[PDB]
């Protein structure tokens, strides 16, 4: 039961740990160990806007995508129909005005 | 105090 | 006679309005920022329709929020009684004034008078905090309270207000949904004054008459339709006077506002009131050419669409220097929609954030509770980002710059969602800012005593982290190399760290994966 | 309903109209016609119809009467409850309750 | 489409009025 | 100038169409209102 | 105003082109139009403050320019406000040409 349950959340944790290990190995002398000691000696002897603009453009695109997804409900047509009704009502008023002209 | 002012205003 | 279980008093019609107002304001009641008077027939016949109940509950909530006074018959019959109950509920869940006005001669039980207590036609209601009785004349209980109420409202309309922002005047708004004759008389005498106010085409039948109207024969036939029995009972001369009153009322429509029956939104009530006041502020001609005050009024009441339609548009040519004053107020007022509107209507945010502006804002608008919590978290737990944020906030409290990041942090620490998103949509380092916000919210919730506030902060942090993940997915799909360059981009004093470090320190497994 | 109202024999009558509309399950029409502000029915008249609605099993009318100003607390008198329990408690239910209590 | 048709009727009425004048 | 979402979308689509066709664009070019926005858009287009 | 003058001088040439019944108010005037009294009242509706400020002779010239523009409609194309499609712009231009 436990194996069946915790499988989905296991690879994600492993990827996090993998980041940790990879950064540990990269933030290192990257020298084979049996000679690495020499480094510890030698070392102890001694001891932008373009990217941000591009990211902003992509952020604008992402916001546009979210707004379009929200508006994709397609219910606005109904609203349009309602507006049409009002237009028809306007015609009636015009007719009434015509009658007032006739009288 | 407050009652006195009230009754004075209302006579 | 004073009764507590509030203040009650017996007045004479000769009493001056100024003296009564001074009495009320001096000791018991705070200065009114707005008034609502409910015009309803005193008859015991009242229908508690769900729509009317909802409308009046929303009205009471709006009055509580604004701190407005409420005037009512206060005889414990029909609508008035309901109102009392509502206010009671509201105080069980600041304080709301629920002044009631009645006639001494129309009171069944009289207990003349430390404070006399009486427990029991038209016996007064006990839910109202304050009650005023006036029967100086006509001891047989004819209508006499209406004249005094009209005089008091007239006096209030003439009073100046220092910080009202309605042009220095108190909005007086007669909310009326009553079918009685006295309701019609009150509406007419109010409209004769510069008192915009509202009717609802609902249960009230004379209100329905007025709404439908908005010739003598047509008004007569509408009245007969909505008052068959009532019109039949009334005599000819009094009903001709009725028609005259109704025509006089219908003469002016700008002061007269109506609520559509079709509308079912929860915020309809406010709108109506707002619109009413707006028209009286604009059509009054005292400040019709005025531009700023109109926008301030529309900013006070949450009316965004109307402001865009009316204040803006090409003709006015407002210019930039005028929008700064309203933007500053909108920041405090917590009106994110107006903030977005101002930003997208030409305001330059970068220039707006001045050193003095940020200093004053941080000093006199940072929540003391939040400040104490941040101090405790910084002193106890500490972190790579907490130290930086604490230093910045302390610097602005006592006295590149990245002012946008400072504003975003200020919005975040007060737990403002829409405003925080609006500010985030302006920053340069959007992904890094979102990651930092998530980390900061997590850390603050880790040291927050409040139970539900912790959940709110956790939800906000989750929302921001999902936002960052989605943004980075889109960014990487667009390009592979620039996305990694952004990843490794070292913060220019945001927190001294890039996206990877913030994500790993915040334990954001979803982003890394 | 129309023949009872337009007949003019009891057109001015108020109670009988409500009793008839209570017999047949017509709630919306009763709210529209019987009530509204003009009549000024008062409280003492609604008790007789509330009592009948309790037996008739017309919950909507019960809610309508309660929300139209009837004071439920005053309505429940000792005699009312006594008579109701005595002459409207199902004999089958009474026997079942007796058996459950005794066993 | 039905709405448009209705609108057409209105126009016809207007034309009729123009004929009446 | 009002940066209504509809107008912003319309002018962005116009700039995209001009880019696709290779068409020239003539404008006041005084950095006020709409013109300024147009400039920003074209900048974005060349950054992408 | 200069927008109206440019539109008129362009239409006088064989230059089809487009207006949008959106934020632009004189564009809204032209779209709604597509008699002198009717154009005048539409202009006043969409330019209350602007029409109030302008003098009589210059505004008569405005009306003359607007009538001259409205004379020819084949070169004049409009974008409906109801339309929300992503490819509307292109369509308009296309149709115009």
């Amino acid at each position: 039961y436990t194996v069946g349950i915790v499988q989905e959340n296991n690879d994600q944790v492993w990827k996090f740990q993998r980041y940790f290990l990879v950064q540990e190995y990269c933030n290192r002398l990257n020298i084979p160990f049996p000679f690495v000691v020499f480094a510890y000696f030698y070392m102890v002897v001694k001891k932008d806007n373009e990217t941000l603009a591009w990211e902003g453009v992509m952020k604008e695109n992402y916001l546009v995508k979210i707004n379009t997804k929200a508006n994709d409900n397609s219910e606005e047509m109904r609203h349009r129909f309602r507006q049409l009704d009002s237009k028809l009502n306007d015609l009636k008023s015009l007719l009434k005005e015509i009658a007032n002209n006739i009288k | 105090d407050l009652v006195n002012f009230i009754q004075a205003n209302f006579k | 006679g004073d009764i507590q279980f509030g203040k009650y008093l017996r007045l004479s019609c000769d009493t001056d309005s100024e003296t009564l107002y001074e009495l009320l304001t001096q000791h018991w009641h705070l200065k009114t920022p707005n008034l609502v008077i409910s015009v309803t027939g005193g008859a015991k016949n009242f229908a508690l329709k769900p729509r009317m109940r909802k409308i009046f509950s929303r009205l009471i909530y709006i009055a509580q929020s604004k701190g407005a006074w409420i005037l009512t018959g206060g005889t414990h019959y029909g609508l008035m009684k309901y109102i009392g109950e509502v206010v009671r509920d509201n105080t069980i869940s600041e304080n709301i004034v629920a002044i009631g006005i009645a006639a001494w001669g129309m009171v069944s039980n009289r207990d003349t008078l430390f404070s006399a207590q009486y427990i029991m036609l038209y016996i007064l209601d006990n839910n109202h905090t304050h009650l005023l009785l006036v029967d100086n004349g006509c001891h047989g209980h004819p209508t006499v309270e209406a004249k005094l109420r009209n005089q008091l409202e007239k006096y209030i309309s003439e009073r100046t207000s220092q910080d009202s922002n309605y042009g220095g005047k108190i909005p007086i708004v007669c909310f009326a949904q009553g079918g009685g004759r006295e309701t019609l008389k009150a509406i007419n005498t109010s409209v004769k004054s510069k008192i915009p106010c509202v009717v609802v085409e609902g249960s009230g039948q004379i209100a329905d008459v007025i709404a439908s109207l908005v010739t003598s024969s047509m008004v007569k036939e509408k009245l007969v339709r909505f008052l068959p029995r009532t019109v039949s009972r009334l005599p000819e001369e009094e009903i001709e006077s009725w028609i005259k009153w109704l025509k006089e009322i219908l003469e002016s429509s700008h002061l007269l506002t109506v609520i559509k029956m079709e509308e079912a939104g929860d915020e309809i009530v406010s709108n109506a009131i707002s619109y009413a006041l707006y028209k009286a502020f604009s059509t009054n001609e005292q400040d019709k050419d005025n531009w700023n005050g109109q926008l301030k009024l529309l900013l006070e009441w949450n009316q965004l669409d109307l402001a865009s339609d009316e204040i803006f548009t090409n003709d006015r040519r407002w210019e930039s220097a005028d929008l700064q004053e309203v933007m500053f107020t909108a920041l405090i007022k917590d009106r994110p929609k107006f903030v977005r509107l101002f930003l997208e209507n030409g305001l330059n945010l970068q220039k707006f954030l001045t050193n003095e502006v940020l200093t004053e804002l941080f000093s006199t608008h940072f929540s003391t509770l939040v400040y104490r919590n941040l101090q405790i978290a910084k002193n106890s737990y500490n972190d790579a980002l907490l130290t930086f944020v604490w230093k910045l906030v302390a610097n602005f409290r006592r006295s590149t710059r990245h002012p946008l990041q400072a504003l975003f942090i200020w919005a975040i620490l007060q737990n403002k969602k829409e405003l925080s998103k609006v500010i985030w949509e302006q920053t340069k380092g959007c992904t890094l800012a979102a990651l930092g916000a998530s980390k900061l919210l997590k850390t603050l919730a880790k040291v927050k005593n409040d139970i539900n506030a912790a959940g709110e902060s956790e939800e906000l942090a989750n929302e921001y982290e999902t936002r960052a993940v989605e943004l980075f997915t889109e960014c990487y799909s667009n390009d592979e190399d620039l996305a990694e360059q952004l990843l490794v981009y070292s913060c220019e004093a945001w927190g001294g760290s890039n996206c990877l470090e913030l994500a790993v320190e915040a334990t954001d497994q979803h982003f890394i994966a």
